[PDB]
Formats: C-alpha cells, sequence, structure tokens
C-alpha cells in the first residue's frame, strides 16, 4: 500500500503544481491584467492588491 | 476619490463627462425654457422704437 500510497501522492502531487502553476499564471496575468487596468486607471489599485 | 482607492480614474471620467453631459443638456431646456419664455412674455409691445401710437 505505502508503496502504491505516496507513489499515487507525488503524482497526484505533480499534478498540483501543474495546476497552481499554471494557476500562478493564471493570477500572473490576473495580477498584470490589474496593473495596467489600474495604470491606466480604468480600475482601481485596491484590485491591485 | 481621486487619485485614491475606488476612483478607478475611467470610471471618475464617465461621472465627470455625466456632470459634463447633462449641463449641456441643461443648456438645452435653458435654450429652450429661455425660448418658450421669450415666446410668452414676448406679448406683446413695444416694438423697437417708442412714441405716438
Amino acid at each position: 500500500q505505502t508503496v502504491r500510497s505516496s507513489f499515487n501522492n507525488i503524482n497526484a502531487s505533480i499534478s498540483s503544481i501543474n495546476a497552481y502553476k499554471q494557476a500562478v499564471v493564471s493570477a500572473q496575468s490576473s495580477l498584470d491584467a490589474m496593473e495596467a487596468g489600474y495604470s491606466v486607471g480604468t480600475r482601481t489599485i485596491v484590485d491591485v492588491l | 476619490l481621486l487619485g485614491t482607492q475606488y476612483i478607478s480614474k475611467q470610471e471618475y471620467d464617465q461621472a465627470l463627462a455625466d456632470a459634463q453631459q447633462a449641463n449641456a443638456a441643461v443648456t438645452a431646456a435653458k435654450a429652450a425654457v429661455e425660448t418658450a419664455r421669450i415666446n410668452l412674455a414676448y406679448t406683446k409691445v413695444t416694438s423697437p422704437i417708442s412714441g405716438r401710437i
């Protein structure tokens, strides 16, 4: 079991990063989306925060 | 809120436009009011001269 226990974990663990790593990218431009939108002032700064 | 947090410079500008926008409308109604009035109190005398009627 333990053999199959973590061996799954790590892999699913792998899937974790790949999601959030993208997800970071998701927020990443998401941040960037803000700053520009705030830079141009189309939007508030609070959002950027 | 200008320069402050929520004001959202563009979104602000929308409003300032609006106040810019409606006042001109106010320009019109006044012009209209000005119009209609000059119709009303227009009645009647006197023409552009004074003297024996």
